[PDB]
RNA sequence: UAACUUUACGUUGUAGCUCCCUUUCUCGAAAGAGAACCGUUGCUACAAUAAGGCCGUCUGAAAAGAUGUGCCGCAACGCUCUGCCCCUUAAAGCGCUUUAAGGGGCAUCGUUU
């Protein structure tokens, strides 16, 4: 029931908003809440991977596992049932007992020999389970062991892989088996196969029993028998579908059609940037170099110039360059063509002259039939029987095609023909993100919780009237990208403070701070050779740092231009070019007839070394002043116009009724925030956000023409007048709502609570007592609640755990990781006292680095120490409190993660039960609580005495009020060896413990250990009680 | 001056290293939580990271890449001790302090208590500075 | 991109052979061996490769047996379903409980699968 307008800071990890109420006019008038969601990125805490795909391939292990499990479980079932395999010889579980372990020389003898069926069934196991590869970076490694060895058998004298396997590999080293990252050792399934057949082929010759029966089928049955691959289907379902026809799959870049569609699209967004002029190209130009990624191989930037006829200046827009654009770029290529063209010509089918005579369709179906199927059987199989077979194994020789384009095939070919020439419901609340249509993690997570925060705006208050959405410039980026931005920004800082030493060295005599002003001075009239950009006089470096000489001036006005840009900026002196007003050099210099000022200006502006971006903007004049300045004002980036299209579709805002969402540019929300007075602190704080949030919902339309307007005043002299603010007090009443403390002063006591918060706000801001209304509550950060029951069971290495009945966990430890501290906690340390000295002495010699001094080889050593075996890896024990039993109770684990932690009482003393991922998948739930030192065999025992209070997640809001002290915040780890919580402070206040946390909190007597419950909005904080223990399962 | 402050980093409770300054205790959380990945089916995909970029070897690699997100459950509790062996001041609070803090009773409630509790944590970290 | 086929590595267990090397006992005899036992180097095997949970499935009286190109299990998202916490309204009673309704929040529930 009141008009209000929302702004968003949508991030990778936080989305803070801000709703600012509004009169009839849309001009802001009043702040009525704001506020911060922080959340965990939607990936990988480390390297930034993507959590399905990490998902996806320990689901895809398992079933590589199960399957060969299944496979050599149903090997023993045919070799139970395929004759004899001396039945009931099998243990409970139903292996071999007594299996002879040297299949290798049974492979080997297996030619001329009668292998006994124990023997028998050993070799033939071992052949199903080390069955080979099949052709079906890494994987080219891997490929070149297949064929170094496959090589070996056809030219060498050996007839099964396995018998020169023993035979040679026995001569080189101790080992026939594969071993880390050695491939000399891999095989090939064809091989196999043959190897299969002759030992076959051999027990038969020396009758052998149990040769002839149904297993030499089922043998192959289970040998070659192999799940298929994908189809369209997939391609159609996991990415986009045809408007026209979504029963249409999608099409690939490797089809000519796709290729010539890409071509003209980019021609289509291809100009020619000359002297400031931005000019399409022409039609004949067009005819003209069409023909060039046909007759010839790539098209580089620098060749297409050499191709047409422009100037030597002319560089092109389009190419997102981050600087040194003095090198070319490349504009596209025929893949498809051009792969095809050379494998004709490798295979001789094609001398580089010669037309490809395949139709263009022809090539759109060879490009399809080798990126649908990723096998060549198939492809060789099906080419939906098209064309001939000497060029299918000349293709199939090199040519591998596997990629996909956004369109649908007939679409596309619909379309090229007409383009070759030149050519739901709207509700109250937000519906989910369609995930179909933003497939980024990072971006669906930050826009869900987005949405959530819309939605419980949208239930407190009601419909928004308008949506001021932005967000921030990493949103929408790969992680190296991030990386590479935050790097950039590393380095354009040493370079910010090399370029400020340099300014004070050129001018020690200047006093105070080398603010952005004076450095962009000195550092842009380097690059301005020393000359002013209007009458082109040499001007007194003196007199550079004082004011009044020279001022930043932007060429372009800024009331209808709208700019802002790092370098779009002309170093003027001031009081000789005052003229200019919002006129633009176009006029000023009077450019409309080629004058004489006119030509020195532009031979000034280009031949004197200037960005070249800078002598382009400078140089226009020739714009859409609306349509540029609404390019420099908003954003159109995929997340940002999806955002508009959605949220203008499917909810409800009461607005003006012709565009109710506003996604702005975070360049002018950074200038209106340095205008309306920002200054203080960020980054170190989790509330920044709710600031930009607040900043960005009062860029309202009116705004931005009352800043046009005032700077058209400005322009011209038209004579401290304020620059327009939102209101009066706006900062001040900005801050303090935000931080809780005023302006400059970061060490004020926060006012977080009500009453507090008000007492401050009316004594600051007594001249605005609209600064003071009913939804005046301080900022509190809401985290993400992560109440989830599942995540990894147990770390990933399995550690023997025969002595567990000391806390010692024996493992194998490679020596180039040994280092001094592991020989301390060394089994055989004194059971075999000559070799701690041994491998000592080589820790002392290279100083303590395993890598560098068992880079040699270590070996043991006899009485009279001869040489007899070697190292590789030895035991090292390590102390082991508690662990998961994995592997069948083979060997022990170290714990993940606590997914839940109960409290109890009984003794005004809270006990804390640690709930781990493993125990919660057997339904265990622990009857123990924590205490300090004592193991969990002694730990104190769960019964009816004790009291049930509430259980703990991660990220779950809690408050300890110990005697001395009290702590509010989110829950994060427990020692477990010490039983006391961590407690995240809710902004995450770097001036608050150890970077934002609460470590080492006291829980076992403190006078009330109780959580809270926290809304959507940071509202609503209100205690919760659980009744009864929740079951793990 | 004679206070040297250390780093006990400990997971599951269970001491593991102790160091001199908080990067290496933090660095050497990754290399265990990396090398522990690198143990089953994340190695195939953790072997083309120290490849395909030349940060070759784990530690090099975390020593240039380093991240904040070092896992759960490693407790790196930063305790400084004097050239004396008597324990100070842990994390930000003292001694005399801590145990009101994270043993929770102050000086004046039971000092013989202390020689059973406040000497336990001496010769308990006396075990643990080795 | 999608998902894919994989063999391969690794960790732990068992057994075979093999390195050093404990006490041990046997042989002499003082360090060298014969049996053990216990550690453990290397190599070759099989088993497991999250913790755990389901089917299909032929027998059948089922303890169980016969079987398979077998399925799910570390994520995101959601509220049709059950549950937790939470307000809102009404009804009664005895703030507290019950009943009823509505709105959320979050998963051990649901979908992608």
């Amino acid at each position: 029931s009141i008009n209000y307008i929302l702004g968003l800071d949508i991030g990778i990890a936080s989305v803070g908003w801000a709703m600012v109420e509004i009169d009839e006019e849309e001009n802001p008038i009043r702040l009525i809440d704001l506020g911060v969601r922080v959340f965990e990125r939607a990936e990988v805490p480390k390297t930034g991977d993507s959590l399905a795909m990490a998902r996806r391939l320990a689901r895809s292990v398992r079933r590589l596992t199960r399957r060969r499990a299944h496979r050599l479980l149903r090997t023993r079932r045919l070799l139970k049932r395929e004759g004899v395999l001396q039945a009931a010889n099998f243990d409970e579980n139903g292996l071999i007992k007594s299996l002879p372990n040297t299949p290798w020389q049974l492979r080997a003898a297996a030619l001329d020999r009668k292998l006994t069926p124990l023997e028998w069934s050993a070799v033939l196991l071992h052949l199903i389970k080390h069955r080979g590869y099949l052709s079906q970076k890494e994987l080219g490694a891997l490929l070149k062991g297949v064929a170094g060895n496959a090589h070996a058998l056809q030219t060498g004298d050996f007839r099964t892989p396995a018998e020169l396997a023993l035979n040679k590999f026995e001569k080189e080293s101790g080992h026939i088996r594969n071993q880390r990252s050695d491939y000399s050792h891999t095989f090939s399934r064809k091989d196999l196969q043959a190897e299969l057949i002759l030992l076959f082929e051999k027990q038969k010759e020396f009758g052998n029993p149990h040769v002839s029966g149904g297993l030499k089928e089922g043998i192959e049955t289970l040998l070659m028998t192999q799940r298929p691959a994908l189809s369209g289907d997939a391609v159609q379902k996991m990415l986009g579908h045809c408007t026209f026809e979504p029963a249409e799959p999608k099409a690939a870049k490797n089809t000519y059609t796709a290729e010539r569609f890409i071509w003209l699209t980019k021609l289509n967004n291809l100009r020619i940037l000359e002297q400031g002029s931005e000019r399409p190209l022409t039609d004949t130009e067009r005819a003209t170099l069409m023909d060039e990624p046909y007759r010839k191989s790539k098209l580089t930037y620098a060749q297409a110039r050499k191709l047409l006829g422009l100037e030597d200046t002319a560089f092109f827009k389009g190419l997102r360059y981050g600087k040194d654009n003095a090198e070319a770029s490349t504009l596209m290529e025929m893949k498809a063509y051009h792969a095809i063209s050379r494998a004709l010509e490798k295979e001789g089918l094609k001398d580089k002259k010669s037309p490809l005579n395949l139709s263009p369709e022809l090539q759109d179906e060879i490009g399809t039939a080798f990126s649908l199927f990723k096998t060549d059987e198939d492809i060789t199989g099906r080419l939906k029987d098209r064309i001939q077979p000497e060029i299918l194994e000349a293709l199939l020789k090199h040519i591998s095609f596997d990629k996909f384009v956004q369109i649908s095939l007939k679409a596309l070919r619909r379309i090229v023909p007409l383009m070759e020439q030149g050519k739901t419901e709207e509700k109250i609340y937000l519906p989910p993100i369609p995930a179909d249509e933003i497939r980024n993690p990072v971006v669906l997570r930050a826009l869900s919780q987005a949405r959530k925060v819309i939605n419980g705006v949208v239930r407190r208050y009601g419909s928004p009237a308008r949506i001021h959405i932005e967000t921030a410039r990493e949103v929408g980026k790969s992680f190296k990208d991030r990386k590479e931005i935050e790097k950039r920004q590393e380095e354009n800082r040493k370079d910010r403070e090399k370029a400020a030493a340099k300014f004070r060295e050129y001018f020690p005599n200047f006093v105070g701070e080398p603010k952005s002003k004076d450095i962009l001075k000195l550092r842009l009239y380097e690059q301005q050779h020393g000359k002013c950009l209007y009458s082109g006089k040499e001007i007194n470096l003196g007199r550079l740092n004082e004011k009044g000489y020279v001022e930043i001036d932007h060429a372009l006005p800024f009331s209808r231009t709208w700019d802002d840009s790092f370098n779009n900026k002309v170093l003027v002196l001031g009081s000789e070019n005052q003229n200019k007003g919002n006129q633009t050099p176009y006029e000023y210099f009077n450019g409309k007839d080629n004058s004489r000022e006119w030509q020195e200006f532009k031979a000034r502006v280009e031949t004197s070394r200037f960005p070249r971006s800078k002598k382009q903007r400078i140089l226009l004049q020739k714009f859409d002043e609306d349509g540029f300045k609404e390019r420099n004002l908003n954003d159109t980036r995929y997340v940002n116009r999806f955002l508009c299209q959605f949220v203008a579709d499917r909810m409800r805002l009461t607005g003006k009724g012709k565009k109710r969402v506003f996604a702005s540019n975070g360049q002018i929300t950074n200038l209106l925030r340095g205008f309306w007075g920002l200054r203080k602190v960020r980054a170190e704080n989790d509330r920044h956000h709710a600031l930009d949030a607040v900043v960005v919902a009062c860029s309202t339309v009116a705004m931005q023409q009352k800043i046009t307007r005032f700077v058209r005043y400005k322009e011209m002299n038209a004579f401290k007048t304020h620059f327009p603010q939102p209101w009066e007090f706006f900062a001040q009443e900005v801050m303090i709502r935000v931080f809780g403390k005023p302006d400059g002063k970061p060490e004020f006591e926060e006012a977080d609570t009500l009453e507090k918060l008000r007492t401050l706000l009316a004594e600051k801001l007594s001249s605005r007592p609209e600064a003071v209304h009913e939804y005046v509550t301080p900022l509190f950060v809401s985290r993400a609640p992560n109440r989830k029951m599942s995540g990894q069971g147990h770390m990933e290495t399995v550690k023997s755990a025969k002595r567990l009945d000391e806390g010692v966990s024996v493992l194998r430890v490679p020596l180039t990781q040994l280092k001094l501290k592991d020989l301390e906690k060394m089994v055989n340390r004194e059971r075999e006292p000559k070799l701690y000295e041994a491998l000592k002495a080589r820790l002392e010699a290279h100083k303590d680095d395993p890598a560098k001094a068992f880079a040699e080889p270590f070996y043991k050593y006899d009485k009279a120490g001869n040489r007899t075996q070697q190292v590789k890896a030895v035991r090292v024990e390590q102390v082991q409190k508690t662990g998961v039993w994995v592997r069948n109770h083979n060997g022990i684990a170290d714990n993940a993660t606590m997914v839940r932690v109960d409290v109890f009482e009984k003794g005004d003393k809270y006990y804390l039960v640690p709930i781990y991922s493993w125990q919660v998948a057997k339904g265990i739930l622990p009857d123990r609580a924590v205490v300090q030192g004592k193991d969990e065999e002694d730990w104190q025992l769960i019964d009816d005495s004790f009291n049930f209070k509430f259980s703990l997640h991660p990220n779950d809001l809690v408050e300890v009020i110990t005697k001395k002290a009290r702590m509010f915040g989110y829950f994060a780890s427990c020692h477990r060896g010490t039983g006391n919580i961590n407690i995240r402070i809710h902004d995450l206040d770097h001036k608050i413990g150890k970077n934002g946390i609460l470590e080492g909190i006291g829980v076992k007597t403190a006078l009330s250990f109780q959580k809270y419950q926290i809304d959507e909005l940071g509202k609503e904080i209100r205690p919760c009680r659980l009744k009864k223990r929740p079951p793990v399962r | 001056m004679n206070n040297s402050i250390k780093f006990h980093v400990s997971y599951d409770g269970t001491a593991r290293a102790l160091f001199n300054t908080k990067e290496q205790a933090e660095k050497y959380c990754l290399v265990e939580e990396i090398n522990d990945e690198m143990n089953g089916y994340k190695r195939k995909s953790w072997e083309e990271k120290l490849r395909e970029e030349n940060c070759a070897s784990v530690q090099d690699w975390v020593e240039k890449n380093y991240t904040s997100s070092y896992s759960d459950l490693f407790n790196i509790c930063e305790i400084e001790v004097s050239s004396a062996g008597q324990l100070v001041k842990i994390d930000n609070t003292e001694v005399d302090d801590f145990v009101e803090n994270c043993y929770g009773f102050t000086l004046e409630d039971d000092l013989e208590e202390f020689n059973k509790a406040k000497q336990y944590l001496q010769k308990f970290y006396a075990e643990c500075e080795n």
